[PDB]
C-alpha cells in the first residue's frame, strides 16, 4: 500500500505569506501511463473537499493562479503564495496511480498571529453532580497563541491521568487565539478521599507553569 | 515507463469468403477489474459492439497468458469486409477505455 | 451527487446508502472519519456494474447500482463503532486525467448502543470573571448551548463534544466583566433537541 504522509500537519501563515505544504509517498506513484495521478484537495470545515492541483503540476480550472502543484519521485509540494481567508482549511494530497488509492493525513493552513499566554479557570465539581454521584472537576485554558499546550492533573502533588478528557476549539474568527478545556471526572467517594487538585498548563509563552488549584 | 495501448493484429487480414478469420488482442492489465470488447466501425466511423469477454458469429477467447485474446468471425461472409478494432474498458487504476488502432478485414470472393 | 440522509444504527445490522445523479462515470465512496483522515472503499462502473474494492473494506463493504434510477449504493455490513464517519460518494470521468470533481453532501453514519439520553448541565461557579456549564452524559448529539438566550455571545467559548461512556459531554463558558456578575444575572441554557430537552441554569455564586 502507499501511504501519503504530510509535513506537517498545521501551517501558520499570514494572510499574504508563502507557505507550502509536501507530500512524501512511500513508493513511487508513476500510472502505467507514464502519468502521475496525484491530487491536492481543499477542505473547508462542513463541505465535501475541493480538487486544487491535479495530475502532478495541473491546475484544475476554476482554481486561482496562485496554488502551483510541483513535484516529482516520491516527493510533491504544495505551493500557496497569497494566502486568503478563503484558503484557510485543511489540504490533503492523493494517489490514483495504485489501487487501492490513498490520502495523506492532511495538513491544517492556520493564520499566525502574536503570543498569547492562555487564561486559566479552574472550577470544583457542582454540587448538584456529587448528589448523582460523580465529580467532574473543569479548567478553561481560554486564549492563547499557539495551538500547542500540555495540561497535567494533579492531587495532593501526584499527577493522575484516568478520566481526563480534553476539548479544543477551533482557531477563533475574531482574535485567531486557542482555548481548550480539561476535565477530570471521578467518583464522590474517590474525589472526597482527596483534598487539593490543580491543573497546570506548560505553553510556549512561559518558561514555569501556570497553576490554578482548591482545596474542598 | 513502457506504455502500450491494446494490440489489435493483424493490421491486414484477407481470407476467403466462408473460412475463419481471427484477430489477436493483446492487454496488458494491471488490475483485474477490466472487460475487453471487439468492435466494428460503423459507416459513421462510429462503433458497434460485436462481443466481449467475459461474454453466436463472433466469439472472444481468453489465451493461456494473461494478455492475449483471440476475436474470431466464424465462417467470414463479404458483407463482413470493415474495420475492427478491441478496447480494454479498466475502471481502476484510473478508468480508462483504451482502443487498439484500427485493423481491416477483406474477406475476398470464392 | 445527492445521498441520503443521516443514520444512527446499532452495532451489528447492516446500513444501505445511496447516492443520486449518469453512464458515463466511475462512482466513488470515500469515508471521512472523526479524526478527519481520509479513505477510499471503491470504485463502480455505473453501465457494468463491474468493482474494484479496497481489499480493507472487502466485506465491509458491498457497491451496487441501479441504472433506471441512477443511482448508486454502498451496504455497510456487521456495523461497529468504526464505521461511524461522513461517507461521501464521488465520481470520475473514464478518459480524463483528474478524480473527485464532484461530490455529494456525504451521509453522517453513527454506530451506538447508546438511547437517547438528555444532557446534565452542571453549574460552573468560581478585572474579568469566567463562568461556565458543563453538559455530560448525553445522546444522541447535537446540543445547544446559549448564555441568557443569545444576549452573551462575544467571551464564549463552547467546545465539540468528546466520547466517553458511549455519551458526549461538553462545556461551554463565558467570560464577563466584574461588575455584572452576580451583581446582574448569567444563566446557560442547554437544547437537547433528541430528548425534547431544555435545561435552564443561574449561576448562584
Ligand atoms: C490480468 O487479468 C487476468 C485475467 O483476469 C480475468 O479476466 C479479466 C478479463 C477479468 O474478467 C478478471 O476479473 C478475471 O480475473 C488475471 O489473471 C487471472 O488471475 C486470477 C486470480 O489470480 C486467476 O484465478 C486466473 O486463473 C487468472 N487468469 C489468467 C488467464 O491468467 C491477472 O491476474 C490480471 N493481472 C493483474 C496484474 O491484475
Ligand atoms: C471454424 O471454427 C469452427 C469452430 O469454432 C469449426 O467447427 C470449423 O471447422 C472451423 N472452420 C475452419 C475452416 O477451420
Ligand atoms: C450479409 O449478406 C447476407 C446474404 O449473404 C444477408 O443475409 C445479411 O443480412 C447481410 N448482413 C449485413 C450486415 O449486411
Amino acid at each position: 500500500d502507499i501511504m501519503l504522509t504530510q509535513s506537517p500537519l498545521s501551517l501558520p501563515v499570514s494572510l499574504g505569506d508563502q507557505a507550502s505544504i509536501s507530500c512524501r509517498s512511500s513508493q513511487g506513484i508513476v500510472h502505467s501511463d507514464g502519468n502521475t495521478y496525484l491530487e491536492w484537495y481543499l477542505q473547508k470545515p462542513g463541505q465535501s473537499p475541493k480538487l486544487l492541483i491535479y495530475k502532478v503540476s495541473n491546475r484544475f480550472s476554476g482554481v486561482p493562479d496562485r496554488f502551483s502543484g510541483s513535484g516529482s519521485g516520491t516527493d510533491f509540494i504544495l505551493k500557496i503564495s497569497r494566502v486568503e481567508a478563503e484558503d484557510l482549511g485543511v489540504y490533503y494530497c492523493f494517489q490514483g496511480s495504485h489501487v487501492p488509492y490513498t490520502f495523506g493525513g492532511g495538513t491544517k493552513l492556520e493564520i499566525k498571529r502574536a503570543d498569547a499566554a492562555p487564561t486559566v479557570s479552574i472550577f470544583p465539581p457542582s454540587s448538584e453532580q456529587l448528589t448523582s454521584g460523580g465529580a467532574s472537576v473543569v479548567c478553561f485554558l481560554n486564549n492563547f497563541y499557539p495551538k500547542d499546550i500540555n495540561v497535567k492533573w494533579k492531587i495532593d502533588g501526584s499527577e493522575r491521568q484516568n478520566g481526563v478528557l480534553n476539548s479544543w476549539t477551533d482557531q477563533d474568527s475574531k482574535d485567531s487565539t486557542y482555548s481548550m478545556s480539561s476535565t477530570l471526572t471521578l467518583t464522590k467517594d474517590e474525589y472526597e478521599r482527596h483534598n487539593s487538585y490543580t491543573c497546570e498548563a506548560t505553553h510556549k509563552t512561559s518558561t514555569s507553569p501556570i497553576v490554578k488549584n482548591f482545596n474542598r | 515507463i513502457q506504455w502500450n495501448p491494446p494490440t489489435f493484429s493483424p493490421a491486414l487480414l484477407v481470407v476467403t469468403e466462408g473460412d475463419n478469420a481471427t484477430f489477436t488482442c493483446s492487454f496488458s492489465n494491471t488490475s483485474e477489474s477490466f472487460v475487453l470488447n471487439w468492435y466494428r466501425m460503423s459507416p459513421s466511423n462510429q462503433t458497434d459492439k460485436l462481443a466481449a469477454f467475459p461474454e453466436c458469429r463472433f466469439r472472444v477467447t481468453q489465451l493461456p497468458n494473461g494478455r492475449d485474446f483471440h476475436m474470431s468471425v466464424v465462417r467470414a461472409r463479404r458483407n463482413d469486409s470493415g474495420t475492427y478494432l478491441c478496447g480494454a474498458i479498466s475502471l481502476a487504476p484510473k478508468a480508462q477505455i483504451k482502443e487498439s488502432l484500427r485493423a481491416e478485414l477483406r474477406v475476398t470472393e470464392r | 451527487l445527492q445521498q441520503s440522509g443521516p443514520e444512527l444504527v446499532r452495532p451489528g445490522v447492516s446500513v444501505k446508502i445511496s447516492c443520486k445523479g449518469f453512464t458515463d462515470y466511475a462512482l466513488h465512496w470515500v469515508r471521512q472519519s472523526h479524526v478527519k483522515s481520509l479513505e477510499w472503499i471503491g470504485v463502480i462502473s455505473s453501465y457494468n456494474g463491474i468493482t474494484n474494492y479496497n481489499q480493507r473494506f472487502k466485506g465491509k463493504a458491498t457497491m451496487t447500482v441501479d441504472k433506471s434510477s441512477s443511482t448508486a449504493y454502498l451496504e455497510l455490513a456487521r456495523l461497529t463503532s468504526e464505521d461511524s464517519a461522513i461517507y461521501y460518494c464521488s465520481r470520475e470521468e473514464w478518459d480524463v486525467f483528474y478524480y473527485f470533481d464532484y461530490w455529494g453532501q456525504g451521509t453522517t453514519l453513527t454506530v451506538s448502543s447508546a438511547k437517547t439520553t438528555p444532557p446534565s448541565v452542571y453549574p460552573l461557579a468560581p478585572s474579568m470573571v469566567t463562568l461556565g456549564c458543563l453538559v455530560k452524559g448525553y445522546f444522541p448529539e447535537p446540543v445547544t448551548v446559549t448564555w441568557n438566550s443569545g444576549s452573551l455571545s462575544s467571551g464564549v467559548h463552547t467546545f465539540p463534544a468528546v466520547l466517553q461512556s458511549d455519551l458526549y459531554t461538553l462545556s461551554s463558558s463565558v467570560t464577563v466583566p466584574s461588575s455584572t456578575w452576580p451583581s446582574e444575572t448569567v444563566t446557560c441554557n442547554v437544547a437537547h433537541p433528541a430528548s425534547s430537552t431544555k435545561v435552564d441554569k443561574k449561576i448562584e455564586t
